[PDB]
DNA sequence: CCAGGGCTGATCGTGCAAAAGTCGTGCCAGCCGTCT
DNA sequence: AGACGGCTGGCACGACTTTTGCCAGATCAGCCCTGG
C-alpha cells in the first residue's frame, strides 16, 4: 500500500519483522567470531526484546 | 495433467468439523514453512521485483 | 455477499442464469485469522 | 641505436588491498551500496491510521474471465477458453500460437477447428479485436463489426486483407497500381483504417506509477545554482559508544584485541564513506559548473566535454571520475538525468568551434519533426542545412543519429496530405 | 631513582596504465524513382 | 521496359576515450627493560 508511489514504506507489520531479521542476522554472524561474552549477551537481550 | 480436472481440483473444501488448537513444535513450524528468510530487504527499487 | 471468493462468482452466474441457488463455501476472513494465529507459536487446524 | 635493457624513474604509485576495496566502494550506486554496507554493519558489532487493505482492480484477463463465466460453454470449451485467455498479453494479442495452445491442452480429441471455434467465440468480447493472432485479424474484426452503411468499407477491407506490407512501406503508388483503386479518393479509406484503435486491450487499465530517486540536487538561487547532496538518500555510519567505552575496561587480551581491530575497521570504513560522498559532491558541482548553459537553454545548447575536461578542473583522476559517475541520477528543475549522460562525443563546426553530439541529435529531431508531411527531408538535405547552420556533420553521422533516434527513413515516413 | 636503548604497533596513503570500447567518416552493395 | 542517379545501411579503418585491475612498505611514537 504505497503512499507517494515512489516508496511503499511498509509499516506496523514489516518494521518489526525487519528488526527481528536484522538483529538475528547480526547475532548469528557475531556468535561464530568468538565475540566477548558481554557483547553477545547484550545482543541476545536485544533480540529477546525485539 | 488433463487440464480438465486440474481446474476442478482448485475449488474444493473439506468437511472441517471440530476445529482444535494446540502448541506448535519446531518440526510443525518447519513443516508449515516453505522457505527461510535471511535478509531484511523487502522490494528492490531498481527493477521492482521481489 | 461477502468474502467467499469462489461463491460470489457462482451466485452471480446462477442469478444471471435464473437459478437462485447458493454455494456457501468458507469465508476468507477465517482463513486470514487461521494464518494470523499460526504466525504465533500456536498450532491450529480443522479436523474431520 | 640499440636494443638494451634500461631504466629511469619519473612516476610513483602505491596501494593496499583494503585501499582497493575503498576505491571500488565508490563505483556503485547508493541503493546497491546500502546492501553491502548493511552486510559490513552486520559483521562489525560496534558500528551503527496508516492506509492498508487496498482495493482489488480489474485487469483485462480478469475481465475476460468474468465474461467467460457468464457465457454458455461446455466444460471442455471452458477449459480451452481459460487457457486461451491465460495466453493473452496486455496489448490484447495472444502470445503463443494456436498449435501451441493445442499442445498445451494435449488432448487427442481436441482439434484446431474446435480451438478456432472457441477463440472466435471469445473474440467478440467487450474489448473488440482482443485475443487476435496478429495485426491482420484485429482490424478486420472491427471493420466487419461496423455497419455497412458507412462508405469506403469495401476499400478498407481490400487494403487490410492482403496489402498490409503495401501499406506498411508507405508505397502508396504501388498500392494504387495493385488495388486498381481511386486516386486521392483512397485517402478517406486509409483514414478509416487509421481510426480503428490498434492494440485494444491496453485501455482496460492504464495506471503507471512514479518511480524517481534523486542522488544529487541542484536549485537556482537567482543565478549560479549551487548543488546539494540528497540528505535522505546519502548513507551515514556512527560509532557505538557502549562498545567503544569497553575496550580499555576489558582485561582479557582476546577481547581487547577484538575491540581494537573492530574499532580500526569501523573508523576506516566511516572515513572511506565520507571521502566517497565528498568526491561525488565535488564532481557534481564541477560538472554543473561546466554545464550551466545547458540547464538554462536546453539540450541543443550543450558544450561537448570529455572526462579529461572535468578531471583537470579538479585534483582527481580520469579513472576516479569515471568510477564516481556511474549509476548516479541528479535531479534538476528540467528533469532527472544521469551524471554519465552529460559526457558526449564532439564534432567540429564552422568557425573553429565544436558542437556536442547530443545537441546536434536533438536539433535533428526538432528539424525533422518540423517538416512538411508531403515531402520528407532526407539525410543529405539534413547534412546540407546543418552545414548551413555551420555544424557540417557527415551524412553517415546524420543517418546514425536518425537511426538511434528511432525515426524511420525519409522515404518511409512519406504520407498523403 | 633517573636516563638511554629496544621494540612493537599505529599511521600514512583515492593514481598508472593497458586493453577494451566507442567515436567519426569513408567505401561499396542493393533497392527504388524517373526519363528515355 | 532499361539505364542512370539517388538513398540507405553494413562493414571497415584510424583516432581517441574509458574501464578495470592492480594488492606495502617504511617511519615514527610511546612503553618497557635496563644501565648509570
Amino acid at each position: 500500500v504505497p503512499l507517494d508511489g515512489g516508496r511503499f514504506a511498509t509499516s506496523d507489520l514489516n518494521d518489526l519483522y525487519r528488526r527481528v531479521i536484522n538483529r538475528n542476522n547480526r547475532l548469528k554472524r557475531l556468535l561464530d567470531l568468538a565475540a566477548p561474552d558481554i557483547i553477545v549477551r547484550n545482543e541476545k537481550r536485544m533480540l529477546q526484546e525485539a | 495433467k488433463d487440464l480438465l480436472k486440474f481446474l476442478k481440483a482448485q475449488t474444493k473444501t473439506e468437511e472441517f468439523d471440530a476445529i482444535k488448537i494446540a502448541l506448535a513444535s519446531p518440526d510443525m513450524i518447519r513443516s508449515w514453512s516453505f522457505g527461510e528468510v535471511k535478509k531484511p530487504e523487502t522490494i528492490n527499487y531498481r527493477t521492482f521485483k521481489p | 455477499k461477502s468474502d467467499d471468493v469462489n461463491g460470489r462468482t457462482k451466485m452471480y452466474k446462477n442469478i444471471v442464469d435464473g437459478n437462485h441457488q447458493m454455494e456457501p463455501g468458507m469465508p476468507e476472513s477465517f482463513n486470514v485469522l487461521l494464518k494470523e494465529i499460526r504466525s504465533l507459536g500456536i498450532n491450529i487446524e480443522l479436523e474431520d | 641505436m640499440k636494443q638494451g635493457l634500461q631504466l629511469r624513474l619519473s612516476q610513483q604509485l602505491a596501494m593496499t588491498p583494503q585501499l582497493q576495496q575503498a576505491i571500488r566502494l565508490l563505483q556503485l550506486s547508493t541503493l546497491e551500496l546500502q546492501q553491502e554496507l548493511q552486510q559490513a554493519l552486520e559483521s562489525n558489532p560496534l558500528l551503527e491510521l496508516p492506509v492498508y487493505q487496498g482495493e482489488t482492480t480489474q485487469t483485462l484477463q480478469d475481465y475476460l474471465m468474468w465474461q467467460v463465466e457468464l457465457t454458455p460453454f461446455t466444460d471442455t470449451d471452458r477449459a480451452i477458453a481459460t487457457s486461451i485467455v491465460d495466453a493473452v498479453d496486455d496489448t490484447g494479442y495472444l502470445t503463443i500460437q494456436i498449435e501451441d495452445i493445442v499442445d498445451s491442452i494435449g488432448d487427442d480429441e481436441i482439434g484446431l477447428e474446435e480451438v478456432e471455434a472457441v477463440l472466435k467465440r471469445i473474440q467478440r468480447f467487450d474489448p473488440v479485436g482482443v485475443a487476435a493472432k496478429d495485426l491482420r485479424d484485429c482490424l478486420l474484426i472491427q471493420l466487419s463489426q461496423f455497419a455497412k452503411e458507412t462508405p469506403w468499407l469495401e476499400e478498407a477491407r481490400l487494403i487490410i486483407s492482403d496489402h498490409l506490407d503495401l501499406l506498411a512501406n508507405h508505397d502508396f503508388r504501388t498500392l494504387m497500381r495493385v488495388t486498381r483503386l481511386k486516386e486521392e479518393v483512397l485517402k478517406e479509406a486509409v483514414n478509416l483504417i487509421q481510426s480503428l484503435d490498434p492494440r485494444p486491450g491496453q485501455s482496460i487499465q492504464t495506471s503507471e506509477p512514479e518511480y524517481v530517486i534523486p542522488d544529487v540536487l541542484v536549485r537556482k538561487v537567482s543565478g549560479r545554482w549551487t548543488v546539494e547532496l540528497n540528505a535522505d538518500s546519502i548513507p551515514r555510519l556512527k560509532i557505538n559508544q557502549q562498545y567503544a567505552a569497553m575496550g580499555n575496561s576489558a582485561r582479557n587480551d582476546a577481547d581487547g584485541q577484538f575491540i581494537r581491530s573492530n574499532l580500526q575497521e569501523a573508523r576506516w570504513l566511516i572515513k572511506s564513506l565520507e571521502s566517497r560522498n565528498d568526491t561525488l559532491l565535488r564532481v557534481s558541482r564541477c560538472i554543473v559548473e561546466q554545464q550551466q548553459a545547458f540547464f538554462e537553454q536546453g539540450e541543443e545548447y550543450m558544450k561537448p566535454m570529455v572526462l579529461a575536461d572535468i578531471a583537470q578542473a579538479v585534483e582527481m583522476h580520469e579513472s576516479t571520475i569515471s568510477r564516481v559517475t556511474t549509476q548516479k541520477y541528479l535531479h534538476s528543475p528540467r528533469g532527472i538525468f544521469e551524471l554519465k549522460y552529460f559526457f558526449s562525443s564532439h564534432v567540429n563546426t564552422e568557425g573553429g568551434g565544436e558542437a556536442s553530439s547530443t545537441a546536434i541529435r536533438a536539433l535533428v529531431k526538432k528539424l525533422i519533426a518540423a517538416e512538411n508531411p508531403a515531402k520528407p527531408l532526407s539525410d543529405s538535405k539534413l547534412t546540407s542545412m546543418l552545414s548551413e547552420q555551420g555544424i557540417m556533420v557527415a551524412r553517415r553521422t546524420v543517418a546514425k543519429y536518425r537511426e538511434s533516434l528511432s525515426i524511420p527513413p525519409s522515404n518511409q515516413r512519406k504520407q498523403l496530405v
